[PDB]
């Protein structure tokens, strides 16, 4: 395939052409996103039941609709949470492989066979299946200062929403905030005065604001003689406050008519009135904008951008916008560092070919064969449906320096061949061919056997492994097609005849670099003479070097991904139970004023009501948004220093309630967290005060009976608060006349909200509520003295029926897989590791008697699964690579020789990572290198470089003893004759990854994980093979 | 960042 | 035809209907053939019900809202078996009763005191010209010609 | 144990376990869940002068749901410290109740 | 029933068609309302798009928008079909008696 | 189910019921009499042999 | 049409080791597409007489 294309350079330039227009034809057809989806399919319900706790909502509602769940194909776990809010919501967890539009359909499909036997309420709110998966894009926020929330909620949703909807790429926006709604202030004392009650107005509002059809005059089953028809119209809705107000509830026989606003005060508000948002201290209404699959991000954020700047010009006075948080910022950075690495790679290897084959129509080909290589690969991932996101664009980088290794290999070989012998270009790249086409082609299927296993894992982690396994993998195999195609033929045509005694005439730089090359080549052979002498004692120290390395690597802590530098923290208020939304406002404005404070933040956003641990009156939660890396070039100005310091701040400052900011882990689905969470059930249903006990028993065994950092350990869920309990006597209220219809109706009525009927405003149906004015709902009080009528019309005291009194009670329920859970936390301190911690929980709720369980939770239902997986796959591929090197060498016993190499890059990547956690810890701050995803990457990476040089070394060892000569004397010339190309590809590799080890900025943490990793193994792993190899191929010559 | 969903924000 | 500034319903039509009288005595386009699509918007009937009126002589608003209703529309009130098949019992007036605009104009309503109390006072019914049919073409207002 | 309450048990947990792996298309129970049996007699709804729908309407009426509310709801007054939330029964959970 | 073409369109047919973007091979959508009280929303995808994946993807973006519609709609429900439009024969039945 | 398996299925549920069997109450024990598997397997071990 | 040149410009170049010869081959499109409009135009003339 090399003398083929040798003599037909035109060929081999039009199939480059072919490969450069798939090439960019796939990067003009590929989505661009942030990162890809790895979590697995999940859809939730989210009921709504206004008024209802924890224990009424789940019982009533959330069971009804779990227990009718299990058959759904493909479910894998299900859990469900309710809160006294009013609201609740079902999750189900699918296995991968599940289709989530088919899986959405379905839930559906069950939800409809039960819908009917849920209370009536929540059939008029309607149950909202939906899938949890989301391609966030951007934060869009409407700050006002001079208009309510409710007028800018009004706003947005009529003018600025369904405009973002309709640009091109945008999947999703979601509006957070309550509509509008016509809102019915009914007081007691006044309904009292007249002799109504709560079920007259919701009777007279249904009756009198309701929609005629009238019909049409003219219908189809008509008289002869029709000549006309028309369709009757009929308005009987109302639209105002005041037509609204001047309902009647009463008309009297003197003709009075008492009406609505007698009893009542009638006005537009909102639906609900739980959370409320503010920017810097400022009211606002957010958006979330999300992306759809298949969609550009940075197009679609221009376009949000610049759609929403024309919208500007109509906003009423004092209103205006704000990008906040943007997430395709991310991925541009990523496609600009990509760009800068080929360049400077391009300038390196430049720089390099000029210095060593010292000339410059040698530093042509390499500029040639590497993008059309890159460009290849992006042909490959568009054709097998991936993106283009930040694991893709660092598997571009990473894979840069082998496709320039490729050529550097190749060219050299030409240039030693055409200026040892003085022959023509053409005949100099037929006999460099002839040397190492079957090298190439056997270096290629090893890369292909090594880089495949990281495509078949399993879970998120095999999701971001396949990333980097496709992209590298589909970006060699191209760059081998391109050396044994355009690179000889470049070769043969573009280089000119050395003549003969040409060098060793150089008069300048060049010529004393040629002698200090020389002289360095002479001693590198000398001391490999030396090492080769004494054969026993360096097989010794090998194996020294090689159980040091592993020793090393064993001892390594364990990750998934490291916390980076995104620009926003987060926070999470939270005041004692039973406190109001008062309080917390005061409290969430003095975090604002700290957050002010602290320079390296920008914006604040606040929420109130919500958080991601619960939903309650007494929660909160901000985003301290922090500047642009730029400005964020010193010690204390990373995320992790900001958390800090504003932790520190608020424990110094919060007086009511306590606050704590914390760096969220990159993916935020399925990304590195810690813990081994929990979820102990009861088979039994025995109540909740006894699970409590058996939760805080375990509790107890774990904290310091086991081995698990007792401060770490926690209780996961909301503590209890105290509650109003309404026991109702229905002796006692028998012996009256009070029955039990009306003790239902008074305490329904007397605290909660009621849907009564829909009315049209301006455009859009909304929402008509009834409740109690303010002033009747704030005591313990209002409840007691609640008079019910009896059978005789007159009240009754609800003292005498019911005697409320005050109780401890859950605020907030749990169940994992249909029993009653409740969940915990741990982590094993250090020494103990994951496994053994889990069978000793397991143990721990195995002596807690039958009904009760333990379900794993989170990433502990990954991790629950031993790591088998990764043995057994790394043993199949050393397998597959000793197969293909036997047949490459036609030896059972020499691929022996290059299986020996894999030691020492284990060595020197493991030793690195160890010397810069040490470096680190004695003058910095934690120990940031972990064996992760990203330390895997790269030991495969530079394992697969290794191999490649001790492959090339070894084919040419074994051809040359075959000539007539020794194995000392083939390992000498072999080694000789490597020494150039090798010093040349280790300089470009390792200059190029030098830019990773010090990367800092937006991705940073990855970057110098993967640049600590790669630089020390290539190394390390380097400066032995190029002594031990030779060795590794005399003793296994001798041996056998 | 409000009405139970949170967002990166 | 879309209208992207949002003009309303008349201009779009004035366009329309301008754009078909130059799109015919242009020569291209053979006359009589080009059309505009939609059904044409008619007169319609408005009952403007007045539920001050309505209150002050003791008329109900579900009484005028089941009468209006039950003069000019099919009812569907229960299945009755026709030969080994469920199938429909439906309650209309007869065409008499339901073809000229007197015949709703001189309805009644039962008064509180059970009395006729007759439509032409607590209503108003008059003549208007609504719009048959309302289409959108890719989130924009449109009108159809051939 | 009786075969009412190890039917009660199966339905409540060893069914779903099992209609919920891989391959099962239905689990069927040859029996069923327990419910509360109201076996009425004529001749003493006649000794009464009761009916059938006098019965169903006083079921009906007395075993109901009471989603009573919170104190302290959300649009409230300037001054509020404490919220709580209401908690009535209302239904009925066994035979002699 | 009862509403006009401009009240169904509004309140019916623009809260679906706005849900309706983003359907992965979506190529122009359109609505029609008549003074009957019905409305449609046909949604035109790309040939080599299939239809069972568009229908799948249209009614889980109906479903999630029909909880907001207008009560009388839920009732009668929204049907979804994916049928041609011109037609194939035409059969006709006759008789004397 | 269609596209179900038959060995798989009754593995798992055999399984899934000896996991079950821990939290029984006292005196409740289970057995499946009636099993359509054992021939499939008995079948092919012998087809092997 | 682009698309065919180009594509009958490659093949050739490659099978026949020449940049030259494709060239050429390409100069003779120019007559089949005034061949083709000619005649095209000439039937509507003859047509319309
Ligand atoms: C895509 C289109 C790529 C171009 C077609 C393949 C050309 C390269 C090989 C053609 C060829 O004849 O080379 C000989 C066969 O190669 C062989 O060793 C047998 C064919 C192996 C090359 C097949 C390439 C398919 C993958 C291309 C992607 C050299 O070897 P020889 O000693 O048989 O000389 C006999 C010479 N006619
Ligand atoms: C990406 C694809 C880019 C390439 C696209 C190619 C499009 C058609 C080009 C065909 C050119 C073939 C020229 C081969 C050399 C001429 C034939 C020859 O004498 O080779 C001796 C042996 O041929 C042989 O041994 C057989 C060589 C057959 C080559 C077929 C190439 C795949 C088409
Ligand atoms: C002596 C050394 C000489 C070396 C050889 C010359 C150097 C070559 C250097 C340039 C690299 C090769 C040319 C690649 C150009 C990019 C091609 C992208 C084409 C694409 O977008 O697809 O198709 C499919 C879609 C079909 C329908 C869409 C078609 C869109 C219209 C395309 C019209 C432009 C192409 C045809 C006319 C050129
Ligand atoms: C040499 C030929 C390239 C071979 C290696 C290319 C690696 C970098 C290519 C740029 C990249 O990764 O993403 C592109 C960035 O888009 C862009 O803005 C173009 C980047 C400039 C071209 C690449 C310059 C060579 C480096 C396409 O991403 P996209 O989908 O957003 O572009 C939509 C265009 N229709
Ligand atoms: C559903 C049914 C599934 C069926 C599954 C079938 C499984 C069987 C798969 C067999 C795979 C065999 C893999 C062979 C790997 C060979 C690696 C070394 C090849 C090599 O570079 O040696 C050159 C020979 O060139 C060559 O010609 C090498 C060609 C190797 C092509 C790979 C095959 C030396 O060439 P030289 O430099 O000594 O002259
Ligand atoms: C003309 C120039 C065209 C440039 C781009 C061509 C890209 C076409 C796809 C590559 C050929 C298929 C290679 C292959 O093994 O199949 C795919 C890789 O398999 C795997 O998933 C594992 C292997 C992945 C790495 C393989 C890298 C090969 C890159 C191509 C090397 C070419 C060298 C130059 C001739 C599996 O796809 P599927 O069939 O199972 O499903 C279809 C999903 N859409
Ligand atoms: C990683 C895999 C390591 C395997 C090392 C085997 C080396 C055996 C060489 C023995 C020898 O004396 O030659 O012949 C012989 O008989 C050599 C033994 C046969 C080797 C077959 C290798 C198949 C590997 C499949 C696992
Ligand atoms: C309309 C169809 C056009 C097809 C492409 C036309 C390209 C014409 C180039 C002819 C150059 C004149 C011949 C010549 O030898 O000079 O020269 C040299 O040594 C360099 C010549 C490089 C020509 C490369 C043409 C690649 C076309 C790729 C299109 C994609």
């Amino acid at each position: 395939m090399a003398k083929f294309f040798i003599d037909r350079p035109i060929f081999a330039w039009v199939i480059s052409i072919f490969i450069i227009a798939a090439g960019i034809f796939g990067i003009k057809s590929l989505p661009v996103s942030q990162y890809p989806s790895v979590a697995a399919p999940t859809i939730t319900l989210h009921a709504i039941y206004p008024g209802a706790s924890a224990q009424v909502m789940e019982g009533s509602v959330l069971s009804v609709i779990e227990r009718n769940m299990n058959g759904v194909e493909g479910l894998d776990y299900m859990s469900t949470s309710a809160d006294s809010s009013g609201s609740g919501s079902v999750s189900l967890t699918f296995t991968p492989d599940t289709d989530e539009n088919l899986a959405q359909v379905e839930v559906q499909n069950k939800l409809s066979e039960v819908l009917s036997t849920l209370p009536a309420t929540v059939q008029q709110y309607g149950v909202t299946v939906s899938k949890a998966r989301s391609n966030f894009l951007m934060i869009v926020m409407l700050s006002s200062d001079v208009q309510s929330t409710e007028e800018m909620n009004d706003y947005a949703q009529r003018n600025v929403v369904p405009e973002l909807q309709r640009i091109e790429g945008v999947g999703q926006v979601r509006l957070f905030g309550a509509q509008r709604a016509m809102r019915i202030w009914v007081d007691p004392k006044k309904l009292q005065n007249y002799n109504l009650s709560f079920a007259d107005v919701g009777s007279a509002l249904s009756a009198q604001n309701i929609q005629i059809s009238a019909g049409s005059i003219g219908s189809l089953p008509a008289v002869r003689g029709q000549t006309v028809t028309a369709t009757v119209t009929a308005q009987g809705q109302l639209g105002t406050a005041e037509e609204f107000g001047n309902v009647i509830l009463r008309a009297n026989t003197d003709g009075s008519n008492i009406y609505l606003k007698d009893v009542a005060k009638v006005g537009l508000g909102m639906e609900d009135y739980s959370s409320s948002t503010r920017l810097n201290g400022v009211n606002t209404t957010g958006m979330a904008v999300m992306l759809s699959n298949s969609g550009n991000a940075m197009a679609t954020a221009k376009a949000v951008k610049e759609r929403l700047a024309v919208l500007e010009k109509y906003f009423p006075q004092g209103m205006s916008w704000k990008t906040p948080y943007d997430t395709s910022k991310f991925v541009e950075i990523s496609i600009e560092k990509v760009i800068h690495t080929l360049i400077e790679a391009m300038v390196l290897v430049f720089v390099v070919m000029y210095l060593f084959l010292q000339n410059i129509r040698y530093t042509l080909i390499p500029t040639i064969v590497v993008p059309i290589s890159l460009l290849g690969g992006f042909a490959f991932i568009s054709y097998m449906g991936m993106s283009i996101n930040v694991l893709t664009m660092f598997a571009m980088i990473l894979v840069i320096g082998i496709v320039v290794d490729d050529a550097i290999v190749v060219v050299e070989n030409v240039e030693r061949i055409m200026a040892g012998e003085g022959l023509p270009p053409k005949e100099a790249t037929k006999k460099a061919m002839g040397q190492i086409s079957g090298a190439v082609i056997g270096i290629t299927a090893v890369l292909i056997s090594v880089f495949v296993p990281l495509a078949m894992f399993s879970g998120a982690a095999g999701n971001i492994y396949k990333q980097f396994a496709l992209t590298m993998a589909s970006s060699i195999a191209f760059s081998a097609f391109l050396a044994l195609t355009l690179t000889p033929a470049l070769c043969a045509t573009m280089l000119k005849t050395i003549p003969k005694g040409h060098h060793e005439e150089k008069k300048g730089f060049f010529g004393w670099f040629n002698k200090k090359f020389d002289s360095w080549t002479h001693g590198y052979e000398g001391r490999v003479a030396k090492v080769l002498r004494k054969t026993f004692r360096m097989m010794v120290v090998y194996i020294g070097l090689a159980v040091v390395g592993v020793f090393l690597f064993m001892r390594l802590p364990t990750s998934f991904l490291p916390t980076e530098d995104q620009g926003f923290v987060m926070v999470s208020v939270q005041l004692p139970a039973g406190a109001t939304k008062e309080r917390t406002d005061a409290t969430l404005a003095q975090v604002t004023q700290l957050a002010k404070s602290i320079p390296e933040i920008e914006n604040i956003i606040t929420v109130s009501g919500f958080s991601f641990s619960g939903s309650g009156q007494n929660m909160a939660m901000g985003f301290a948004i922090l500047k642009d890396w730029n400005e964020r070039t010193a010690s204390g100005s990373d995320a992790v220093a900001v958390a800090g310091k504003l932790t520190g701040m608020m424990m110094g400052t919060l007086k009511d309630g306590f606050g704590i900011a914390v760096v969220p882990p990159p993916i935020l689905e399925l990304g590195n967290g810690s813990g081994l969470s929990i979820n102990l059930q009861d088979r039994n249903n025995t109540g909740h005060t006894a699970l409590l006990a058996k939760r805080n028993e375990l509790i107890q065994k774990m904290r310091a009976s086991g081995l698990f950092d007792p401060s770490t350990v926690r209780a996961g869920g909301l503590e209890d608060s105290p509650q109003l309990k309404i026991d109702i006597n229905r002796a006692a209220a028998a012996a009256q006349g009070v029955s039990f219809a009306d003790i239902r109706t008074a305490l329904a009525s007397a605290l909660s909200s009621s849907y009564v009927s829909d009315f049209p405003n301006q455009g859009r149906l909304q929402r008509v509520m009834v409740q109690a004015d303010g002033d009747a709902r704030m005591q313990p009080a209002d409840i007691l003295n609640l008079t019910v009528p009896n059978s005789s019309g007159i009240a009754v005291p609800l003292s005498s029926i019911a005697t409320v009194s005050w109780q401890m009670g859950t605020e907030q329920s749990v169940r994992f897989n249909g029993y009653p859970a409740m969940e915990l936390s741990g982590s094993p301190a250090t020494g103990v590791s994951t496994g053994q911690a889990m069978e000793a929980v397991q143990k721990m709720v195995d002596e807690l008697g039958s009904g009760y369980s333990l379900e794993w939770g989170g990433q502990s239902r990954e991790e629950a699964k031993g790591g088998s997986q990764t043995i057994a796959l790394y043993a199949l591929a050393a397998v597959a690579v000793f197969l293909v090197l036997a047949a490459l060498y036609e030896s059972w016993s020499i691929p022996l020789a290059v299986l020996l190499v894999m030691p020492l890059g284990l060595a020197g990547a493991a030793a690195g990572v160890t010397g810069r956690n040490l470096f680190e810890g004695l003058l910095g701050s934690v120990p940031s290198f972990a064996n992760d995803i990203y330390f895997q990457v790269g030991f495969v990476t530079v394992m697969g470089l290794s191999a490649k040089n001790a492959i090339l070394i070894i084919e040419f060892a074994k051809d040359l003893q075959a000539q007539g000569k020794s194995a000392v004397e083939a390992a000498l010339e072999a080694a000789r004759l490597r020494f150039r190309p090798i010093i040349m590809t280790s300089f470009a590799f390792i200059l190029g990854v030098v830019p990773l080890y010090i990367a800092g900025g937006a991705s940073s943490a990855s970057q110098r994980a993967i640049g600590t990793t790669v630089f020390w193994g290539m190394l390390i792993g380097t400066l032995l093979s190029v002594f031990l190899v030779p060795l590794f191929y005399v003793v296994v010559r001798k041996f056998f | 960042c409000t009405n139970e969903d949170g967002k990166p924000c």
